[PDB]
């Protein structure tokens, strides 16, 4: 038998769905989303991480001019500069005071660093879900685990639950993406080779091991000074070490729906997206005949309490009369109720209670207890509350729709009105009639 | 390893958390709806204080230092009740259908306020239709009985 | 209540009897230390000064 049926994305709540296969018992399933994960597909653009300067000793020509030369670094540069005549610790370096030059180079190359401490940059354009399950059936509590791209039909307890696909697209990722020590940010990074000095990107790699460095740090040499040897320069600073302190709040703390993020791999989990279609084949031999199950007559329901809370505030008390011992599956046929139990033991002439809850004002459902129905109303309460930790357990209400009895008022001033309007629309008529007629 | 902030005070308002915070150091608050606009906000607070956070339907995530999240959802509350008098009903609908119940009991009067002008005036369109010939005879005399569409006085 | 002025109160400052309400709630220790580590609101009255 194949049964099909959609639940709402929510993780954490149950969902009640009746098998109903006619000349049989009916049976009722309840699942509940434990988690549903969605993993993108990255493709790797390139590494970012903290740049090292190079800076050899310099060379200092001692009576003449040092000559400039050019080699293809990372970001090279090499200039010399003239008359500069310096003192190491014991005296002058060269000798005589002038027409002496220093020869200064530098280029940029990776740190040590960036074998541990690098963002990695990626594209991230398709995703493949997947979802954990709890299943109630046939009174056993059972988890079962599944790809949830429509595929992979998972098996428990002979029958066969195949899940998804995901009715949106939805995803918390753009299509360009970066990721840090399990933390991940939403950032159009410049292209490989566009980098800019003291940004995000002003050094590149296109893998973590590879040696195609492109940097971008605006080095410049400039003149020694007062007789000293060294060489000073400027550049910008790491945009790499700036973006760890600018970084604002990785995606886990930010994205919509109240999605949560991992990474190793990176994934976007229990987003409160749109619905999810499941499908369940139960094996023939799992139904049992009408005739041999329980069957329940003379039937009445009564509502002690209602109120219209997050969490079964709602009580209803069943009277039955029933032919033998046995379960029986409990089910609403209203989507606007939702019922606590999902099969109750069933005995003697006597009566049953089940928990429900509602966001109904006025509450009228009619309940089945193993194929045999009763109407059941009330008149419900609300809560004193304001504010709990858990999601409404609930359907939503039908707004602008729903309402209540003692909305009789709308009747009630509806049949005035439309009295006055037809009363004008007869008088109207008539005097069209005498016209003619009269 | 890291300190985690110490407990919260927390206390509950119609759609607010009221929260009063003890960090013994600069501490991040950051809070997001559960919805499909997040509208992310956060603060380091560096000495005690109070916040009240409005609520939405969808829910309210507030996450406080190094602490797992709270999360925190309002539910149906109100001092009207349906059941009432009809003053009671549309108070009771305001409580959190704001939205809706502005929209529907304005258009809803506008309808009916209308539809009674639409009755007048048809009645008025027929009372033209009506006493026309009455008025252009020159035997101008409206019967007694007549006389009550013109709204004329006295059982004389 | 906790945190605020009164959270520790007494009839005078040589009576026996106290009223305190400091939401004191017991933790978890760290796995292998011996210790007691616990969540309270710190003084209101240190606060309040």
């Amino acid at each position: 038998y194949e049964h099909v049926t959609v639940i709402p994305n929510t993780v954490g709540v149950p969902y009640k769905t009746l098998v109903n296969r006619p000349g049989y018992s009916p049976m009722v399933l309840e699942m509940e989303l434990l988690s549903v994960t969605l993993e993108p597909t990255l493709s790797l653009d390139y590494i970012t991480c903290e740049y090292k300067t190079v800076i050899p000793s310099p060379y200092v020509k001692c009576c003449g001019t040092a000559e400039c030369k050019d080699k293809s670094l990372p970001d090279y540069s090499c200039k010399v500069f003239t008359g500069v005549y310096p003192f190491m610790w014991g005296g002058a370096y060269c000798f005589c005071d002038t027409e002496n030059t220093q020869l200064s180079e530098a280029h940029v190359e990776k740190s040590e660093s960036c074998k541990t401490e690098f963002a990695s940059a990626y594209r991230a354009h398709t995703a493949s879900a997947s979802a954990k399950l709890r299943v109630l059936y046939q009174g056993n509590n059972v988890t079962v685990s599944a790809y949830a791209n429509g595929d992979h039909a998972v098996t428990v307890k002979d029958a066969k639950f195949i899940v998804g696909p995901m009715s949106s697209a939805w995803t918390p990722f753009d299509n360009k993406i970066v990721v840090y020590k399990g933390d991940v940010y939403n950032m159009d990074y410049p292209p490989f080779g566009a980098g800019r000095p003291g940004q995000f990107g002003d050094i590149q790699s296109r893998t973590p091991e590879s040696e195609d460095v492109y940097a971008n740090t605006q080095l410049v040499l400039q003149r020694p000074s007062a007789g000293t040897v060294h060489v000073p320069y400027s550049q910008a600073p790491s945009g790499f070490k700036y973006w760890l302190k600018e970084r604002g709040a990785s995606l886990q703390h930010t994205a919509p729906f109240g999605c949560q993020i991992a990474t190793n791999p990176v994934r976007a989990m229990n987003c409160a997206v749109g619905n999810m279609p499941i499908s369940i084949d139960i094996p023939d031999a799992a139904f049992t005949r009408v005739v041999d199950a329980p069957s329940l007559t003379d039937m009445s329901c009564e509502v002690p309490a209602c109120t219209h809370s997050s969490d079964f505030g709602g009580v209803a008390i069943i009277k039955y009369a029933a032919s033998k011992k046995g379960k029986c599956a409990v089910h609403s046929m209203t989507n606007a109720v939702t019922i606590r139990e999902a099969e109750i033991e069933v005995e003697g002439n006597s009566q049953l209670q089940i928990s429900f809850s509602t966001a109904l004002a006025s509450a009228e459902f009619r309940v089945q207890v193993c194929s045999t129905q009763v109407h059941c109303a009330a008149e419900c309460h609300p809560p004193k509350d304001h504010i709990v930790n858990y999601p409404a357990s609930h359907t939503t209400l039908g707004v602008q729709d729903i309402s209540v009895t003692a909305m009789s008022w709308v009747q009630k001033i509806t049949g005035g009105v439309g009295l006055v309007v037809a009363v004008a629309a007869l008088i109207l008529i008539v005097v069209l009639c005498v016209s003619f007629s009269r | 390893r890291v300190p985690k902030a110490r407990n919260p005070t927390v206390t509950y308002g119609k759609n607010q958390v009221i929260m009063l915070l003890y960090p013994d150091h600069p501490t991040l608050l950051s809070y997001r709806n559960m919805g499909e606009e997040p509208n992310y906000q956060e603060e380091w607070v560096t000495h005690k204080k109070e916040i009240r956070l409005t609520v939405p339907t969808e829910g309210l995530e507030v996450t406080w230092g190094n602490n797992e999240p709270y999360k925190y959802w309002p539910q149906l509350s109100t001092n009207g009740t349906a059941h009432g008098h009809p003053h009671e009903i549309i108070l009771y609908y305001y409580e959190l259908y704001p939205t809706m119940t502005v929209v529907v009991v304005s258009v809803a009067s506008f309808v009916l306020l209308s539809m009674v002008g639409v009755a007048v005036g048809m009645c008025m369109c027929a009372r033209r239709r009506c006493i026309t010939p009455y008025e252009l005879t020159p035997g101008a005399t409206v019967p007694f009985l007549l006389s009550l569409i013109c709204c004329i006085r006295t059982a004389k």
